[PDB]
RNA sequence: AAUUAUUUUUAUAAUAAAAAUAACGUGCAGUAAUUAAUAUAUUUAUAAAAAUAUAUUUUUUUUUUU
RNA sequence: UAAAUUAUGGUCAAUUGUUAGUAUUCAUAUUAAUUUUUUUAAAUGUUUUAUCAUUUUAUAAAGGUUUAUUUUUGAAAGAUUUUUUGUAUAAAAUUUUAGGAAUAGUUAAUAAUAAUUUAUAAUUUUGAUUAGAUUGUUUUGUUAAUGCUAUUAGAUGGGUGUGGAAAAAUAAAAAAAAUAAUUAAUAUAUAUCAAUAAUAAAUUAAAGGAUGCCAGCCGUUGCGGUAAUUUCUUAAAUAUUAUACAAUUAUCAUAUUAAAUUGUUAAGUGCUGAUUUAACCAAUAAAAAUAUAAAUAAUUUUUAUUUGUUUUUAAACACCAUA
């Protein structure tokens, strides 16, 4: 059980209206349960957030879930552009071990 | 109930365990009967497996349980091999037949203690001095004792019809100890058992801490 | 008191009661505020302990050290939070403000 | 000094909860009942109700509590509080089982009070020996 | 509170559990035979590997 | 010229909103030359009233005193 | 009816402040206040593994309503071993409601796991069932007070049958199988951005307002009187009643008995009460244990007044004009 302070008066049960997770996934590129009925030929925009686009999303926004034939459409992402550190093996240490660098798209934007 | 009463009850008790023990005078030497067994612990329910049938401390042992047997030996005709070979000898198993068991009931106690693989294979009577015993005649009435040199001769057939449905250890009780290794007339019965663990008692029960006021007691 | 408590009677007064009870409650249970004779040990050994059993401290002049109680203004509670007061949990709680002074 | 029972409560609470023995909860809240039905039609055939029910078991007055002392603790020593009774057999409807009559003790303080109470209890007797009456 | 309080001088002069009175406890006897047969068991361990 | 301390009603093969009421009897109240009091019940439209029936009670000395 | 015995031959006291503990202010305390502060904006990195898998990681909230419980040996602790044998399931006892009554997948017995059976079953006026309120809770507050008052430890039969155990959709962190780190106030927000709102959730430091009124010889010309004048500039609730003086809602209700009541089959009388403090006969006066014993009692009755019953139906008398 949780604390409650007592009161003589009826107690309001806020029901909220919370941001739409689907629409969060939407506009993110990352909804797995929307169906397309119409394809269509016009540009998609997507905001990444977090990196939480990647190659399993992407391909069905290349290839809706209505059952596509073809990337028939333009696919704007604002940012998620990444840039790739290059890979190098330390042979120091106890072993030779690959140091991949990394991809820092998120936290380094374009423009400060 | 009112306990303002009890004391005169006690005086009226008092004064009727008295007159009864004064009137009636009609004790005597009664043969007391052995306890029985009840349903009635207390706790929760036990299983199955534990029903052991006693539900109480009883640290005597009550006659049902006390049996009256003698120790005879029973001779094996048995050859040994010595280096020119086949040296005839004996052999000789103890069994602890009831007082008033026959014949055919000894023969069969014989099966269970041969424990070796080589001497009660196959059927075999039992006889006195060669003659053979009637297998439903009791031992009292051939009046073997434990001085009597008693036979077992092994006819060559095979295949000897046991029966182990019968535990090694039945007693009255119906106690049934898996383990039947060695009889219990042979087992010392009192030994380490080292199949457990000692457990201590890990659960306070008024104590817990700094200081002991009152122990929190019940 | 029930389960975990000790006292076994009311303080002062209580029901009528009968044999071991009315016994136990008016002569030998506990009664750990008596100021001439502690509580009572079994019978071996009350005898050997009863002339050291009397009393409170054999001293009736007794110079009090320590602070002087203050009169104006009275204080309600004297509680506050502290480090290093092993006694916090006997300093806590209510208790009668009678004594000597 | 010599502590109350109190004292070794709330050291118990003290170790179990990690000092939580209280909160200083307000004592003087103002409440109030209001009724919903109409002045004598409550939903209710037995019992009606109208103003603030307290629902304590043992936070209800006028106090009152078991009392140990009886008839039972007075005449035999008992492993456990209620393991042994003395009561009157009061009927046998039922194949092997008597229903037996049995007293207790509870305790008022602010009446000195010593009330006794009754309670039923299915008894168990194999061979149908018990009639109504007995003790 | 009590600075200054003492006590009787029997409580610094007792002996060593001589306090303690006789009290019957009392428990049914499935309790004794339960706990009879757990303290043979537990006298009855072997030694060597944990005990 | 003396003595005086809240509730009611209502709906259709459509199913709660409309109405009304309430708030001690108490105004310009009851025939005062003035008509025994108190209780309980029955009746009558003068009803905050009256009548009837029963019961009790009210005496200030010259009837009675276990 | 015991009758006043002569040693008065021993006086010279008390106080030295040293304690066997509920103590009472009807108005001071006690609360929301005179002194109330302080912050809080969600969107989230547990881990190791043989790798599309497997091993370790069992009580978040709101809602719904709460008996008064719980040592799965079974996992771990944990060892010279070995069991999923190391007795966890039980009981006693304490609840509320201004208009107080019925309850039921029902009780016991059983060669019945998994009840085709048998019984005069079971709960309840000693207050049940349902409904309403509703976690419990010597911890709070108050008092001279066995009085009043207050409260948050928890728990959770259809979401995987997995697991030793469902406690499983959230996690101020109890360090989680290599010493990650171990003299640090960190227990950080600083896991800093992002739709979103202070509605809401938590917490008590001591590094000048009110406020109008009026016929102008009279059309809806919209003039004035008028810069209109008066009311506004510690208390309420109270704990402590733990007692009810008192009577005009009272809140209801044991029948007042040997001097009394009843009489048909029993007495007496025109209804015994005009006279008279007195009334023949029959029935009826006591009769278990126990005074401490905390239910030791019954649940019925009506002598008074009205009203019915009916009432060729009282003759009357008195009321009406039946009773």
């Amino acid at each position: 059980r949780m604390p409650r302070k007592p009161t003589p008066y009826v107690r309001k049960f806020l029901e909220g209206c919370p941001l739409p997770e689907t629409l969060v996934d939407d506009i993110a590129g990352a909804n797995l349960k929307s169906m397309a009925p119409f394809f269509t030929t016009a540009p998609r925009y997507i905001v990444a957030a977090e990196s939480r686009l990647s190659k399993l999303f992407f391909h069905h926004a290349l290839y809706p879930a209505g059952g596509a034939r073809r990337p028939c459409r333009v696919l704007i992402v604002r940012g998620g552009r990444s840039v790739r550190e290059p890979s190098f093996t330390i042979n120091t240490g106890g072993g030779r071990g690959e140091v991949g660098g990394g991809s820092r798209g998120y936290r380094d934007p374009a423009r400060r | 109930l009112k306990a303002g009463l009890l004391g005169h009850y006690q005086q009226e008790a008092f004064e009727a365990r008295k007159r009864f023990e004064e009137s009636t005078t009609y004790p005597g030497p009664i043969r007391a009967a052995t306890p029985g067994d009840t349903r009635f612990y207390s706790g929760s329910l036990e299983s199955i497996l534990h029903d052991t049938d006693r539900h109480y401390w009883r640290a005597v042992t009550d006659d049902p349980r006390v049996q009256h047997l003698i120790p005879l030996r029973i001779r094996f005709k048995i050859f040994t091999w010595v280096t020119s070979g086949w040296e005839q000898r004996m052999q000789v198993v103890q069994i602890m037949a009831p007082k008033d068991s026959t014949i055919a009931q000894v023969k069969d106690l014989v099966l269970v203690e041969n424990q070796s693989p080589y001497l009660c294979v196959s059927s075999f009577h039992l006889a006195i001095d060669g003659k053979e015993l009637d297998p439903q005649k009791t031992l009292g009435e051939y009046g073997v004792t434990e001085q009597s040199q008693i036979d077992a001769i092994e006819q060559n057939d095979h295949l000897l019809h046991r029966d182990d449905e019968r535990p090694r250890d039945w007693t009255v009780d119906e106690i049934t100890a898996e383990d039947v290794k060695r009889s219990p007339y042979k087992e010392m019965e009192m030994q380490p058992l080292q199949n457990l663990a000692p457990r201590y008692e890990a659960r306070p029960k008024g104590y817990f801490g700094r200081t002991y006021y009152s122990g929190m007691k019940q | 008191g029930g389960p975990g408590s000790p006292v076994r009677g009311p303080g002062y007064y209580a029901p009528p009661m009968e044999g071991e009870h009315q016994r136990g409650y008016t002569a030998e249970w506990r009664d750990l505020r008596n100021p001439m004779r502690p509580p009572e040990f079994p019978t071996p050994w009350e005898r050997k302990y009863r002339q050291y059993a009397r009393g409170q401290h054999p001293s009736y002049d007794m110079v009090y050290a320590g602070p002087m109680p203050e009169i104006f203004p009275m204080r309600r509670d004297f509680r506050k939070p502290t480090r290093w007061d092993f006694h916090d949990i006997e300093k806590q709680g209510k208790y009668r403000t009678s004594g000597p002074y | 000094p010599w502590w109350n029972f109190q004292t070794e409560h709330r050291q118990r609470c003290v170790l179990m909860y990690g000092g939580a023995r209280t909160k200083n909860t307000h004592n003087a809240n103002h409440r109030v009942f209001i009724k919903k039905y109409k002045r004598n039609a409550f939903p209710n055939r037995t019992r009606h109700h109208w103003a603030v029910s307290m629902t304590g078991v043992l936070s209800q007055r006028p106090r009152r509590m078991p009392w140990p002392y009886d008839l039972t603790s007075l005449i035999f020593n008992q492993p456990r509080q209620g393991s042994d009774k003395i009561g009157y057999v009061v009927g046998t409807s039922m194949l092997k089982t008597a229903v037996v009559a049995t007293n207790h003790m509870v305790y008022y303080p602010k009446f000195n009070q010593r009330v006794s109470r009754t309670k039923r209890f299915f008894a168990h007797d194999e061979d149908l020996a018990c009639v109504e009456g007995d003790l | 509170f009590r600075g200054a309080d003492t006590y009787s001088v029997k409580y610094c002069e007792q002996g060593r559990y001589e306090y303690q009175r006789y009290l019957m406890i009392n428990r049914f006897p499935s309790e004794y035979k339960k706990h009879f047969l757990s303290f043979l068991s537990n006298i009855r361990m072997s030694s060597g590997s944990a005990t």
